[PDB]
């Protein structure tokens, strides 16, 4: 019994001594002072913040919004900044989106950058002109069986300064909506009840952030037009949650309110005299309408242009009148559409099959020099892989193929 | 059932020693005989389960400055109790197991489970994953000790199944099975056999 | 003089902690890709071991050895907790010291100290010191030699694994299996100092 | 003097007689689009178009501003294309005497000229493609400069011409070309040569350096390694003696000079000699009625580093100054690997052929063995004089490790620098292609 | 966070852990000591020829039959003390309770020797039937510890048992072979002049040898170790004076 | 003829044929008899004549003097030891009891003491040839299996591994142990790494280290090195460790082992390690051709001489191996077999001219060390080569790291 008391007291004193000594060693040896973060060169608007956190949360407070697609976490690759002074060393995950040649300039993903020392950032050429808006839904008309067109009105006459091919970010709070809430006209309804996709419903508990490409050109003031495809569970395993944000925008209707955040973008057209070939499909009609209307109307370019859209049926087609009006007034532009499963009701006398086979066998095969054109493309994933493969077998260089995958 | 997945996945799907390199030292050391492998498997099961349980009980109040001190205090107390129990009842196995009874404290399974799962989960699932990881560890230990004791000495659990020549039999024991590289070779070929049947575990050509 | 050099040569070659005693194998088998990284980790191991073994020898001989404080009281059941707590606290304090005061030495070797804070190599070194009943200078020399032997073995494995860039390993053996086989073939070669009694 | 001791002078049959004569009459030339490294052509001519001498045929997309011009005046008759529509050659039938002319200067004005005027005249004439940057062996960017321009006034290739015979006929043009290069370079021009005398340019920065020993003593990579080691941030340019003669003639006459003196030699050539020809001449007409009957291989350039001339690729290369013709070895021999070889060449001493010193071998295109892994017996060290580790660098090239390859070298190298390593490998590896793959990786990754 | 709550947590946890640990560690000391002792008790009962299974019968027979005593090596006379708890292996390293061995004196390569050693007397009623001498020596890989039982004359051997060794399990680990240990029964330790006469013979022993046992096969470097062990522990520095005292009489 | 028969059955083995799964064995026999007949396809349109076949056949032809002298010596030692022990009607019953003896007497030879060089080589062949055949077959099984499953073409290199394993083993190995040793040598040390040219250890001394540690009584002691029933006699690195140079004596003949006896090879031991003269005769040929490394050989010699001379200088009065000179280390054991044929393995050695010297020096130092100061093992050459195979890449690392700093200074 005499040994037990002694053992207990010495155990406790050893543990307490180690804890107190490590605490005291910590108190003197960690700063807890403050560091200053630097932006382009201006002494004004410089961020001071606790060393707790990363560069994303440190930039989030001072009103500087970096492109934070895919909710951070080192996935998108658009949270890239140039750091002049010593920040933090590279991470192997940052090497996935940044190459040894790019990294030399100072490119790093802001998310993995850990703020504990002062830094000097050279942010990409005055992107401080970014806003967070709130808009009133104008219409939510259904454009295809699985694609709905969301229009929004920017309030008080303000207009979004953006370029064709760019995108905005739409944030939504926690909610719960059911697929019975959706206004799906009887024109496109027959395919839904075949799977009875009205069954599903989803709910989220913290707000989400996603990006969407605009479907209007810069000189169409006072609005924003989008094309939003519904993201349903895959056919193989259908017991997984539906798309969080995709099911929200479909739940909106006239008069409702949503918030958007600023103009971004990298899918811009090059300024040359070369011919342009626009390839699209599905929800990829959004940038392809923005690029084409920018060329023929705002820039009024006289280059030769062409649009090759690939749909599944004539009920899946839309914006037809807008393109047929351009092909009549302008003789630089031409339009073609190819269906996979044309139905007898469609009255279809046109191209049939995949778009990568229709484009090749009709136009590219006899072209005098197909390597001399600029190819812009946006569509479903295996449409991008089929087209790129067909173009590479013609000699086209990847410096000419501009592809915008919808978030991989 | 939510139980059988959690207890039976770390055996082949997410095996500790064969996929999560944690835990090689005792597997290499104590698998010359099969009794020591069994006793070490049971001890690791007990310690991992109860340490996960207690760390998950007090997960909310642990300071971030002294987290390692608290977790290692719990684990070291459990291992000291286990070592005092082993000496009183199973005396001979302890002598053959001398320092790897204490080294259960620095075994990587016991700490990686307390850090990766117990700090973030309820008490009853942490007992479960500790038991499951102990089972996955004991799988490799017993499988290696079986071959080592059978071919190195011709006995299983101390029972003579192959009659040695120096005991009037026909079998001549392999001396490497009682030595150091044999455990490395056995675990390497076992990893080969496991990744042959479940080929999603194969690593990238890089 | 001959007593302390025989102990050093023994610790380095005759009783290796990596290939003879099998301590620290997960870090040994996981950080063996590049020679530079293995060298940094080995230097961290040398430092942590040579600082950890003598201090634990002092604490044991002052507190936990039989009859150290009161006649008829031995606290030898606190060896495990005392050793592991002292090792962890020492590693963390050394890491913080390097992190603040000497940034270059931090980027050099302090970036390995989280992997070594609680490792089987140092715990086994302290346990073997307690079993073998070393003096203070003997503990210093033993810790130093043990760290140097561990570093030598890990750097040799890194060199072999870099030479294996030309190999053609079956897909099921790629990685862990072939590293296990290579470490076994290294132990087969280190078995040459077996019969030496130094 | 720099003396090289590790190398190999190949004892192949058919050495030429260093006497210049007139070659066959040529009726077709071509420009080969696969011999320019990293070139993607933008075509400026169609089949049926008529061209003039020094008229543009195609440009480069990846190198803006560079023009590839016609050697002769005639009609575009073929635009050959291969896998994935890769341009193989643009064939032109020689007919007429038309040309694009430029400005002419006096022989004493060339040393004091504007670098931009020199660059402009070169790019417009299309003689800018005579240069190659090390690393990566590509045509220089028309808006870049170098501090070292290496002139190759020697030749150690097997069955090669001897530069002195050619330079003694165009001394004036050679000196004018060196005077132009002295003003074009920022720094020094290195005229790497043998011990024999050559015409001297008298600018203070044009220096003469003598190299001695067997092959590779005559490659630009050796000269760069010994005089101006190159790296990612130290680039040198390379040009040979006939291109310097062409530069001198261009700046002295205002006209593009397209005249080659190539060596036609080989074991199956009846009279090996130096012949006069034109840039890009047809190699199936240059060798007509001059080779023994049978099945042979016609090569543009050396047997160590050259292009096999068949079909659409059967035209004289741009950076090549010789043609080689040798038989095709397609025989199967009873225990041919175990015969005592009195007629078998080797760098090792496993055959009887080395005991007969001064022998000359009628070598074929045989691969004396099958493809096997690398067992290093020390053959790469016997033939590589530079200050590198051959076996480890070649294993880095094989394994595909680009970073350690760059560290161990691989940036000072061309495909012609590993020709002897490809030669003496007992595993029958081809290292020029592996080096080109590693350099493509390194140039693509920024 | 707060230092107050941190210290409260660590102190409470330390108390809760230390109570259990130090209660379990002290409550089991006597059982641990008994379990440690029963192994040596069983080895001695086995070398003495007595059959026993289970701690009950082992303790009963060891307490009724075997008697530990202490013997002074320098003079070979009995000394009084606590023989049941003597620790010769730890006493041998102590500077006061041991002696350093001269290079020529060290024939078995043990390098040290305690002043007093513990012997065990097998007792029948009150008559001393045998005496069990603990000997040890150095082999090729390890130190080898044995138990040799000698009859009252001080010459005849009744058994041998190696209870600790680490020689190759099939070459020099054959000192634990029962067929080899059975060769020792009936041998003689000393000759007519009372000098060490045990001989480990390379290549078999002639049948009828009173002094020779078969050496090990393929193991002449561990067999040399056993020979050196007996050469030392039967000499003037080992059990020589005590064995002369036993020969004269009065165990 | 044979050319016609080979190209007519080639359709049977191309994909879809009757025997397509045995294609790897057909392409081997097709290229063994006749050269492939291929041409260069890309560049360096002329190739050197050497290939792996000639390298392997030249390393194989070099060990024939050693092989034949080893067979003759095994026979002579066995006959002498037999006539030393038995005579009269015992020798007849000993001869009729062993097939190695009654086959030698059936094929025309004699087992009496007046036997000549012809019956001694016959008796030695009756021991060597079964081991060689078993090793070759059991290792070729695994080679062909790996090549068939991995769709490779079987390559030479095992042609040398098998013979080098068969000549470094005692004349009295069981055949199942030879099979196990060649299995461990080929499969574990070479084939799991990719095959020839892609491993890092010596495949023949990693199957001898399998049998030395697993079955240590059939490859050690005094009963395994003379093939005579009931004969127990020590060799000379074991007789020197016991009593020095005065203890070197042949018990079968009752004569002293001189320096010329160990150099010529009139001593017991591993089948073909005994004749330093024949080993030198073969090594001079394979070194002249440029196949073996004189830098590695010189390093081994330098290390052995340095360490043995240091041991001789510092001296010892309890260890007899401290006074063995360098010219006695050379002719005893498997020092010269290893220095000449097994240390010069190009795949396991260093890949740098500067690293080869250090590699050889380490091999020699470790051999002399394991000989002198390791009391358990009479020699240490399989253990010293296996040890240096681990640090061969580190020497290359040091040399390359020194070469890269020379580059960055723009002088290389
Ligand atoms: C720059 C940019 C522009 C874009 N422009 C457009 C545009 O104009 N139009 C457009 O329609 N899209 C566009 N996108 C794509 C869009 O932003 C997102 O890809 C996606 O639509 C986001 O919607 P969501 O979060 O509701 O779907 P998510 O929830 O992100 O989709 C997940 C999908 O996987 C399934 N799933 C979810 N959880 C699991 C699980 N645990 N296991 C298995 N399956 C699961 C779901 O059923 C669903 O099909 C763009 C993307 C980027 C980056
Ligand atoms: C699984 C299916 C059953 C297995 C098959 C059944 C068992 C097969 C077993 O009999 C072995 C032979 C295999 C060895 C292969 C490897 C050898 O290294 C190849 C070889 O000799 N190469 C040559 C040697 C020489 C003569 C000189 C260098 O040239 C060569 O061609
Ligand atoms: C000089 C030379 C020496 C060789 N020595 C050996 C040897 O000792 N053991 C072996 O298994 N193979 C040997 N080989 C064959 C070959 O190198 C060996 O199979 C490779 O290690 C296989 O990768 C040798 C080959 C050559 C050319
Ligand atoms: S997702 Fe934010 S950086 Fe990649
Ligand atoms: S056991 Fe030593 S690291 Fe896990
Ligand atoms: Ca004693």
């Amino acid at each position: 019994m005499s040994t037990i008391i002694f053992g207990v007291v010495m155990f406790t004193l050893i543990i307490l001594a180690l804890v107190l000594v490590i605490l005291f060693a910590k108190s003197k040896l960690v700063p807890t002072g403050d560091i200053t973060i630097s932006i382009n060169g201006d002494p004004e608007k410089a961020i001071v913040t606790q060393p707790g956190g990363k560069l994303l949360t440190a930039l989030a407070g001072a009103g500087v919004f970096v492109s934070s697609a895919c909710g951070g976490g080192g996935s998108c690759g658009q949270c890239r900044v140039k750091i002049k002074s010593g920040g933090g060393d590279i991470l192997p995950t940052e090497l996935d989106h940044i190459s040894k040649g790019e990294a030399r300039e100072g490119e790093r993903l802001a998310c993995q950058v850990a703020v504990k020392a002062d830094m000097d950032l050279e942010l990409p050429e005055e992107i401080f002109g970014v806003k967070k808006w709130e808009c009133t839904v104008i219409s939510n008309d259904n454009k295809a069986t699985f694609i709905k067109e969301l229009k929004l009105a920017i309030p008080d006459g303000e207009s979004v300064p953006f370029r064709a091919g760019g995108y905005i970010q739409i944030e939504a709070p926690a909610h719960h909506v059911k697929y019975a809430d959706f206004d799906v006209p009887e024109k496109y309804r027959g395919d839904w009840d075949k799977f009875n996709l009205f069954r599903y419903e989803s709910k989220v508990d913290e707000p989400i952030i996603r990006a969407y490409s605009m479907a209007n050109y810069p000189e169409e003031f006072g609005i924003i037009m989008l094309n939003v495809r519904i993201a349903t569970p895959p056919p193989n395993n259908p017991n997984v949650p539906p798309g969080q944000m995709s099911s929200y925008i479909w739940s909106l209707k006239a008069g409702d309110k949503c918030t958007i955040s600023g103009p971004f973008g990298e899918f811009f057209a090059k300024d040359t005299d070369a011919e342009m070939v626009f390839i699209g499909g599905g929800a990829g009609m959004a940038p392809m309408r923005s690029h084409i209307f920018d060329q023929l109307k705002r820039l009024k370019s006289k280059r030769k242009m062409s649009y090759w859209y690939g749909a599944r049926s004539k009920r899946e087609m839309f914006y037809v009148e807008d393109f047929d009006g351009l092909a009549a007034e302008n003789d630089n532009f031409v339009w073609h559409c190819a269906l996979s499963d044309p139905q007898p009701e469609d009255n279809w006398t046109g191209y049939t099959g995949f778009i990568h086979n229709v484009l090749y066998e009709n136009y590219l095969k006899d072209h005098e020099a197909p390597e001399d054109c600029e190819y812009y493309m946006c569509g479903p994933p295996m449409m991008n892989a089929a087209v790129i493969n067909m173009l590479k077998n013609l000699g086209v260089e990847e410096e000419n193929i501009l592809l915008d995958d919808f978030g991989g | 059932k939510e139980l059988k997945k959690s207890v039976l996945a770390p055996v082949l799907d997410n095996n500790p020693i064969a996929l999560q390199v944690l835990g090689v030292c005792s597997a290499l050391a104590v698998t010359t005989k099969l009794e020591t492998a069994f006793v070490m498997t049971l001890a690791v099961m007990f310690v991992t389960a109860l340490s996960n349980f207690f760390v998950s009980l007090i997960r909310n109040h642990i300071p971030n400055s002294v987290r390692i001190i608290v977790q290692m205090a719990i684990i070291a107390s459990l291992v000291i109790v286990v070592d005092q129990i082993l000496k009183a009842y199973l005396y001979d196995i302890s002598k053959q197991l001398s320092v790897f009874v204490g080294l259960i404290i620095t075994n990587c399974i016991v700490m990686g489970r307390a850090e990766a799962f117990a700090m973030k989960s309820e008490p009853i699932p942490s007992f479960i994953d500790g038991i499951g990881n102990g089972l996955g560890y004991g799988f490799v230990l017993m499988t290696v000790g079986f071959f080592r004791e059978l071919l190195g000495s011709g006995k299983l659990f101390g029972l003579e199944v192959l009659p040695l020549i120096s005991n009037g039999g026909w079998y001549q024991p392999n001396g490497l099975m009682l030595l150091a590289p044999s455990a490395f070779f056995l675990i390497g070929f076992m990893i080969w056999a496991i990744r042959t049947f479940k080929p999603e575990q194969v690593e990238a050509k890089e | 003089m001959e007593h302390y050099i025989s102990l050093l040569v023994k610790s380095i070659f005759i009783e290796n902690m990596a290939l003879s005693f099998f301590l620290g194998m997960c870090t040994f088998l996981a950080v063996s890709k590049k020679v530079k990284t293995s060298f940094g980790l080995g230097i961290a191991v040398i430092v942590v071991l040579t600082i950890s073994v003598p201090v634990n020898n002092l604490v044991y001989n002052l507190v936990l050895k039989p009859d150290a404080l009161v006649e008829g009281v031995d606290l030898s059941f606190l060896n495990f907790i005392t050793f592991i707590g002292v090792i962890a606290a020492l590693v963390q304090i050394l890491e913080m010291i390097l992190d603040r005061f000497f940034p270059p030495l931090y980027n050099a070797l302090g970036i390995f100290l989280p992997l070594i804070t609680v490792n089987c190599a140092i715990f086994g070194g302290v346990s073997f010191m307690v079993q073998r009943d070393y003096s203070f200078a003997e503990s210093v020399v033993y810790g130093f030699g043990s760290g140097v032997g561990w570093m030598l073995a890990i750097v040799a494995l890194a060199g072999i694994r870099e030479k294996m860039k030309y190999s053609d390993v079956p897909p099921g053996l790629r990685g862990l299996g072939i590293t296990f086989i290579t470490a076994g073939l290294m132990a087969l070669g280190f078995m040459s100092f077996s019969g030496v009694q130094l | 003097m720099i003396t090289i001791k590790k190398g190999l002078d190949l004892p192949i049959a058919g050495t030429p007689s260093q006497v210049i004569s007139d070659g066959k009459a040529i009726k077709k030339v071509a420009l080969l689009g696969e011999e320019y490294v990293g070139m993607r052509p933008t075509m400026h001519v169609r089949v049926g178009d008529e061209v003039k001498k020094a008229q543009i045929l195609f440009e480069d997309k990846k190198n803006p501003g560079v023009k590839f011009t016609s050697p002769v005046s005639g009609k575009v008759v073929e635009i050959n294309r291969g896998a994935k529509r890769v341009l193989q050659s643009v064939v032109i039938e020689v007919a007429g005497d038309d040309q694009v002319t430029f400005d002419k200067f006096e022989a004493n004005q060339l040393a004091s000229l504007n670098r931009d005027a020199i660059k402009t005249q070169l790019v417009e004439s299309g003689l800018w493609t005579a240069f190659r940057t090390r690393p990566f062996s590509k045509v220089p960017a028309i808006d870049s400069t170098s501090e070292a321009i290496f002139v190759t006034a020697m030749d150690t290739n097997p069955l090669a011409a001897e530069p002195t015979v050619v330079i003694n006929e165009q001394s004036e043009a050679f000196v004018a070309g060196l005077d132009v290069l002295s003003a074009l370079t920022t720094g020094k021009v290195y005229v790497c040569k043998k011990g024999t005398s050559l015409p001297r340019s008298q600018q203070p920065n044009v220096e003469e350096h003598v190299f001695d020993g067997p092959h590779p003593a005559g490659l630009a990579g050796t000269h760069m390694h010994f005089l101006y080691p190159v790296s990612a941030d130290h680039v040198a340019w390379s040009i040979n003696y006939q291109d310097v003669i062409a530069v001198g003639q261009l700046f002295l006459t205002g006209e593009l000079y397209t005249q080659r003196v190539v060596s036609l030699a080989g074991p199956v050539v009846n009279k090996p000699r130096l012949v006069r020809t034109v840039m890009g001449a047809s190699l199936e007409q240059l060798v007509d009625s001059e080779i023994m009957p049978g099945e042979v291989r016609i090569i543009s350039g050396s047997v160590l580093s050259g292009t096999k001339a068949t079909g659409p690729h059967a035209y004289l290369g741009r950076y090549h100054l010789q043609v080689s013709v040798l038989r095709e070895g397609r025989d199967k021999e009873l225990f041919g690997w175990a015969m005592p070889g009195k007629n078998k060449f080797s760098v090792t001493r496993s055959f009887l052929g080395h005991l007969f010193k001064g022998q000359v071998y009628n070598m074929t295109t045989t691969t004396n063995g099958s493809d096997r892994s690398m067992v290093p017996i020390g053959n790469y060290e016997k033939v590589m004089p530079l200050d590198m580790e051959p076996t480890l660098l070649l294993r880095d090239l094989c394994a595909g490790d680009s970073d350690s390859a760059v560290r161990l070298g691989a940036l000072e190298l061309d495909e012609e620098d590993l020709a002897l390593c490809t030669f003496v490998c007992p595993g029958k590896y081809e290292y020029g292609q592996l080096l080109r793959e590693c350099l493509d990786k390194i140039e693509k990754e920024g | 966070d707060s230092i107050k709550k941190t210290l409260f947590v660590v102190i409470a946890l330390s108390l809760v852990c230390s109570i259990i640990v130090s209660a379990a560690a002290v409550g089991l000391r006597d059982k641990q000591k008994e379990n440690a002792a029963l192994d040596k008790q069983s080895k001695i009962l086995q070398v003495a020829g007595i059959e026993a299974k289970g701690s009950k019968q082992i303790v009963e027979l060891f307490n009724k039959s075997i008697e530990p005593r202490l013997v002074d090596f320098n003079t070979g006379d009995f000394v009084e003390g606590d023989a049941a708890n003597y620790d010769q292996r730890k006493a041998a390293k102590e500077a006061s309770e041991s002696i350093k061995l001269t290079a020529e004196q060290d024939k078995a390569k043990i390098q040290r020797r305690a002043n007093v050693g513990v012997v065990y007397l097998v007792k029948d009623g009150d008559k001393t039937s045998k005496v069990i001498l603990p000997v040890h020596g150095n082999g090729l890989w390890s130190m080898m510890y044995a138990f040799v039982a000698v009859e009252t004359d001080g010459n005849t051997v009744s058994g041998l048992t190696y209870y600790e060794q680490g020689e190759t399990p099939g070459l020099g680990g054959e000192v634990e072979n029962p067929a080899w240990r059975a060769q020792w029964v009936g041998k003689k330790l000393f000759d007519e002049n009372h000098k060490p006469a045990i001989k480990i013979v390379k290549g078999g022993a002639p049948q009828g040898s009173e002094h020779g046992v078969d050496g090990l096969s393929g193991a002449t470097l561990t067999s040399n170790g056993v020979q050196n062990t007996f050469d030392f522990w039967l000499g003037d520095m080992g059990f020589g004076p005590f064995l002369t005292k036993v020969r004269d009489g009065g165990l | 003829g044979l050319k016609k028969f080979l190209e007519d059955i080639e359709h049977h083995f191309e994909p879809g044929g009757k025997h397509e799964k045995w294609f790897a064995l057909y392409e081997a026999a097709a290229t063994l008899f006749y050269t492939p007949g291929l041409v260069t396809k890309r560049s360096s349109h002329v190739r050197d004549s050497v290939d792996l076949k000639r390298i392997m056949i030249m390393v194989w032809l070099a060990v024939f003097p050693a092989m034949f002298w080893g067979m003759y010596n095994a026979g002579g030692q066995a006959i002498a030891a037999l006539n030393h022990l038995y005579s009269g009607d015992q020798l007849a019953a000993i001869v009729a009891g062993n097939w190695h003896y009654w086959l030698t007497e059936m094929l025309g030879g004699t087992m009496s003491s007046d036997a000549g060089w012809g019956s001694k080589m016959l008796l030695g062949a009756t021991y060597f040839l079964p081991i060689y055949a078993t090793v070759f077959i059991v290792g070729g099984f695994w080679e062909v299996l790996f090549c068939m499953v991995r769709k490779h073409e079987v390559n030479e290199g095992f042609f040398v591994t098998s013979i080098l394993f068969a000549l470094i083993v005692p004349p009295t190995l069981p055949l199942w142990q030879a099979a196990l040793g060649i299995t461990f040598g080929v499969v574990v040390a070479k084939e799991v790494f990719g095959g020839t040219g892609r491993n890092f250890l010596n495949p023949a001394l990693a199957g001898r280290a399998f049998l030395f540690f697993a079955y240590p009584a059939q490859i050690s002691g005094d009963l395994v090195w003379t093939a005579a029933d009931g004969y127990s006699g020590a060799t000379a690195l074991s007789q020197w460790a016991q009593g020095g140079a005065g203890a070197l004596i042949n018990n079968a003949t009752g004569q002293t082992i001189t320096w010329m006896d160990a150099f010529i090879g009139n001593i017991p031991g591993s089948i073909g390690e005994v004749s330093t003269l024949a080993l030198m005769i073969g090594a001079a040929f394979i070194v002249y051709m440029g196949i073996a490394s004189w830098r590695i050989i010189g390093g081994v010699m330098i290390g052995m001489i340095l360490l043995s001379t240091l041991f001789n200088v510092i001296g010892s009065d309890t260890n007899a191996m401290f006074n063995m000179p360098w010219h006695w280390h050379l002719v005893l054991g498997g020092f010269a077999f290893g220095m000449f044929f097994m240390a010069t393995d190009p795949v396991s050695a260093s890949f740098t001219n500067s690293g080869k010297w250090a590699y050889g020096i380490l091999i020699g130092v470790m051999c002399v060390l394991i000989r002198v100061v390791n009391p358990a093992y009479p020699e240490g050459m399989m253990l010293a080569i296996l040890f240096a195979n681990l640090f061969a890449p580190l020497f290359d690392h040091v040399v390359v790291e020194r070469n890269i700093k020379r580059r960055l200074a723009r002088y290389g």
